[PDB]
């Protein structure tokens, strides 16, 4: 079956060049077109252009125009992106697609076979872990209280409720950017109003790149 | 440069239902050169029809497409569960290809209006200098809702984001986060500061509020 595997995620700096891979395996490569593709958070897919490694006949989106290099070695069956100039609005999952081959092999132009993505975050952020803060419950049936995750970098975070023994109505929200550059995110929890007296509630947050683990007691706020 | 529009934005059907999504190309789309592709979150895109019509091996019979010229249609003619997911259309006739803005394919289930949750900002982040105050919609169908912010009867703009859970695995509805970010001085010059919410569920605005301070 035909695979395309691509290279590892990265961030980078505004002003630097990023290259990613994809290797494919298992199907025709040199006589049909590997394009890129980026689909920015939030937003949908967009073409970047494509090449045709046989003789390395290149098809560059007009706004990728002086930025953009594919290319591709017939040898090791890889196809390159060289992207330069990078801005925060390079920020996006980058997807290597190979055309279909349709009628005993005809291009199909379409799309067929994808790689994995490659997530490429810009940004001048250096990496930190979050401050974690209650929600507390309010005073004034069914109670909501949570954890406030704030001014980490880069993503993820993972939210646990206590160690994982409570799951049900947890709801762990995408975190957002801020315009700090850093992002933050929310974990609520709805519980029955009888147990705030009795139940410990506990956030166990975990930031990797940070190496970063928070727990934070989540109760009625006093008074 | 080929302009390609989808309709609707959002389709809400019922599991088991025949569904039928609508593209529009602002040319005619040269040699029926359309595809349709389904995303699921976090995967990449799977190709479902090529050349208008056509299935790529894999892709089950119950999708089909349709169209020539400006109008194409993407047809499922009974919706499994694995198929609510956001479907783009994709000319490729010209040298520049590009696809439509997506219609989310989600689940049609009875309205149900969000339970309303504010919480103050924490003593310790005061300390930070940054009040977050935030606003929880839980467990809400349909996914439109409207989160406004007052803070001494003044709406706020600018100073707030929101995300929004994926349709729920269980119950098949959504939750909603919104963050009013203010400086430390700032959020200590006032007093009230209310999340007022509309929802298709709600027979009139639900406003839930705190007095800094008590």
């Amino acid at each position: 079956e035909v695979q395309l595997v691509q290279s590892g995620g990265e961030v980078k700096r505004p002003g630097s060049s990023v290259t990613v891979s994809c290797k494919a395996t298992g199907g025709t490569f040199s006589t049909l077109a590997f394009n890129w593709v980026r689909q920015a958070p939030g937003q949908g897919p967009e073409w970047m252009g494509g090449i045709v490694p046989l003789f390395s006949i290149v098809n560059y989106g007009q706004k990728f125009q002086g930025r953009l290099t594919i290319r591709a070695d017939k040898s090791t069956t890889t196809v390159f992106l060289d992207l330069s100039g990078l801005t925060s609005a390079d920020t996006a999952t980058y997807y290597c697609a190979r055309e279909g081959e349709g009628w005993f092999g005809k291009p199909l132009r379409a799309f067929e076979f994808w790689g994995q993505g490659t997530v490429i975050t810009v940004s001048s952020a250096s990496t930190k872990g979050p401050s974690v803060f209650p929600l507390a419950p309010s005073s004034k049936g069914t109670a909501a209280l949570g954890c406030l995750v704030k001014d980490y970098f880069p993503e993820p975070v993972t939210v646990s409720w206590n160690s994982g023994a409570l799951t049900s109505g947890v709801h762990t929200f995408p975190a957002v950017l801020q315009s700090s550059g850093l992002y933050s995110l929310s974990s609520v929890v709805t519980v029955p109003s009888s147990s705030l007296g009795t139940q410990t509630y506990i956030c166990n947050v975990n930031h990797k790149p940070s190496n970063t683990k928070v727990d934070k007691k989540v109760e009625p706020k006093s008074c | 440069d080929v302009v390609m529009t989808q309709s609707p934005g959002t389709l809400s059907l019922s599991p088991g239902e025949r569904a039928t999504l609508s593209c529009r190309a602002s040319q005619s789309v040269s040699g029926g050169a359309l595809a349709w592709y389904q995303q699921k979150p976090g995967q990449a895109p799977r190709l479902l029809i090529y050349d208008t019509s056509s299935r790529p091996t894999g892709v089950p019979g119950r999708f089909s497409g349709s169209g020539s010229g400006t109008d194409f249609s993407l047809t499922i003619s009974r919706l499994e569960p694995e198929d609510f997911a956001v479907y783009y259309c994709q000319q490729y006739g010209t040298s520049q290809s590009t696809f439509g803005q997506g219609t989310r394919l989600e689940i049609k289930r009875t309205v149900a209006a969000p339970s309303v949750f504010i919480f103050p900002p924490s003593d310790e982040q005061l300390k930070s200098g940054t009040a977050s105050v935030v606003c929880l919609l839980n467990n809400f169908y349909p996914r439109e809702a409207k989160v406004q912010w007052k803070v001494d009867n003044a709406l706020q703009s600018g100073n707030s984001q929101e995300s929004v859970t994926e349709q729920d695995s269980k119950d098949s509805t959504y939750s909603l986060s919104s963050t009013l970010t203010l400086s430390k001085a700032d959020y200590e010059k006032h007093k009230v500061y209310a999340c007022e919410v509309t929802h298709q569920g709600l027979s009139s605005p639900v406003t839930k509020s705190f007095n800094r301070g008590e």
